Formats: C-alpha cells, structure tokens, sequence
C-alpha cells in the first residue's frame, strides 16, 4: 500500500516505542531526543538506523545527524518518498 | 572530535549488519555499543585520539571479516 | 555555491538551448516537449540524461519519464536537492 | 512495447557513457540513436519484437565491451 503521512507518523512512533531507553510517557511527536527524552547522540545514531530498517532506505550522514525529534523524521521520510497527503 | 566518533560509530554498526548469521550480527553490535559507550565520558584528549585510532583500525577488521564471511558463504 | 531556484531554472533552460532540435523561439519554461516543441520520447530520454550531466546525479526511470516541460524539471531538481528559495 | 523500447534506449546510452575514449563514446551514442530512430515508424508487431531482441542482445555486447575496456585501462 502506498505511503501516507498518517502511516509514516504511526510507524516512526512505533519504532520509538520499541526503543527501550525512551520513557513511554514522555514520547510525543515533538519530543526532542536529547532535551526531552534524555537520549544522547550514540542513541540517536541507532534510532535513525532503525528508521532506515523500517522504511527500507539509507539516510546520508549529513541528513541523519539533523533529525532530533519524531516530527523531523516524519517530514524527512515524507519528503524522500514524495508523500504529500 | 565528536563528528569523527559518530561517523565511525555509524559506519561500524552498518558493517555489523552485513554478517549473515544472526548471532554474529548481535555479537558485533553489542561489542560496538559497549565499547563506544564505556568511553563516553573520557576527557583526556590524547586518550580520545587513541580510542579514535582503535575505531579506525577495528572498522578495517570488521570489513575484512565481512569479506571473508562472504567467501565461505553459499 | 549552493543551488537556488533561479540558478536551477537558468541551467535547465541553458541545457535545452544547447539541444539543437528545439526551435529557440518556442522554448519557454512551460513548453511541453511534445505538444509544443515537436520532440518525441527518444529526444526526451536524451534531454533528461543531459540534465543528469548538468546537475550531477541520476534520475530513476520512473521519475525521468514524467518530466515533459522545463518547469517540471526545475521542480524535480529543486525537490531532490532540497532547494526552497 | 513502448516502455520496453525506451528503457533499453536509456540503458544503452548509459552504458555508452562508460567508455573511456571520447571518440568511442560518441561512436556508440551515434550508433544507438540512429538505430532506434530509423525504426521509429515500424508498425509490424513481430518486426518490433525482433528489434527489441536485438536491443536486448546489443545491450549485452555493450556491457561486455565496457568491461573489457576496463581491463585494458591503466
Ligand atoms: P553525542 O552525545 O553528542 O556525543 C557522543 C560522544 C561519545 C561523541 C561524546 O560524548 C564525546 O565526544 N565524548 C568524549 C570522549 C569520546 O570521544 N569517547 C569515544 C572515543 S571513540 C571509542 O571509544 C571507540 C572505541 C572502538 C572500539 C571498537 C570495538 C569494535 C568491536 C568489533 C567486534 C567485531
Ligand atoms: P515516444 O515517441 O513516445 O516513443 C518512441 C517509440 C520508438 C518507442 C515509439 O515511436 C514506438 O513504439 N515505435 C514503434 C516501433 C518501435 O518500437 N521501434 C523501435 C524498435 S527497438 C529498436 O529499433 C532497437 C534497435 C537496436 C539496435 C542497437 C544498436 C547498438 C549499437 C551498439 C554500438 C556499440
Ligand atoms: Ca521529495
Ligand atoms: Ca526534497
């Protein structure tokens, strides 16, 4: 089934709900991985690699290092897969 | 520097995924994660360079092991 | 120098002004390669390959076959190189 | 079919770009363009399939020539 913004956001958050270092009750679509969820940049590398696995494509280093909340990930996936609704 | 450490961290985890056996993928990933994290709060700059050089070297070790595994494959 | 929408459009049109089959006086940013410029789909394959050379990256077949006027090319390049102004 | 012809046209032009000598890149491109265009207005469907099969075959010839050229390189 073709990707939608709703499906992208649901799957991004699903991946994060399986990352065991995140407190489930602080996770929101605008939770900053560092300032809000208490993660570090080693965790962030792993999280973006998990997004690559979920959506089936690689994210260049320069792009991956900028994605620090779920909404930024959603926006990026939607862009790179050309999803508009 | 921070950027160099994180680039090597990602590169090593990427190579780890290329092992064919599940157990050895998980072994490599666990070793990489523990090795980088257990040095997170090192401050001595020369000690940092030493650890960076180890990562550079072990990235080579990982790549050679991946290649040899491909040769023993079916 | 970082890419801009103005630079993208100027270079797209430049590539087309060097394609000798196009009548210079019909070429505009919204000229349809077939309906307006009298080209065919063999020409179109070559034109998009020339855009790949100009901008330094490959365009998948499914994407390339849809680009049939300069503005569509500009929009695509801007998207794929993440250019917003 | 139209899609198959245009896919092979693009693939052959892509391989042509991989020749190291300018003169031979231009030779291959010219040959490809003339060969596809001179059959544009063929109508006989079986004749179309025949020409498609030739493109499939010559795409293989082009790829093998590219590889051999790489072996004679410096
Ligand atoms: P992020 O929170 O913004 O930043 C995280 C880092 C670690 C970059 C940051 O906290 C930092 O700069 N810390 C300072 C100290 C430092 O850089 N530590 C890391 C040094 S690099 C290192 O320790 C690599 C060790 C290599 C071992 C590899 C083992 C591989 C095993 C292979 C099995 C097959
Ligand atoms: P577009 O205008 O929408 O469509 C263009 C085409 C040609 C697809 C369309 O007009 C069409 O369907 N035409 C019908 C006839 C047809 O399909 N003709 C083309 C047949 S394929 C062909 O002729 C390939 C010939 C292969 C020769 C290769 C030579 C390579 C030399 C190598 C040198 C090293
Ligand atoms: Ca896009
Ligand atoms: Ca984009």
């Amino acid at each position: 089934p073709p990707l939608t913004l709703e499906g992208i956001q649901d799957r991004v958050l699903y991946v994060l709900k399986l990352y065991d270092k995140i407190d489930p009750e602080k996770l929101s679509v605008n939770s900053h991985f560092m300032k809000d969820l208490g993660l570090d940049s080693l965790d962030q590398v792993e999280i973006i690699m998990a997004m690559e696995d979920e959506f089936g494509f690689e994210i260049p280093d320069i792009d991956a290092e900028k994605l620090m909340c779920p909404q930024e990930i959603v926006d990026y996936i939607a862009d790179k897969k050309d999803v508009y609704e | 520097s921070r950027a160099q450490v994180l680039s090597l961290y990602r590169a090593m985890l990427r190579e780890s995924k290329r092992f064919s056996a599940y157990n050895y993928r998980t072994y490599a990933v666990r070793r990489i994660r523990d090795a980088f994290r257990e040095n997170k709060n090192v401050k001595d700059p020369v000690e940092i360079q030493t650890l960076v050089n180890k990562a550079k070297r072990d990235l080579g070790v990982i790549r050679r092991q991946v290649h040899i595994g491909q040769l023993y494959s079916t």
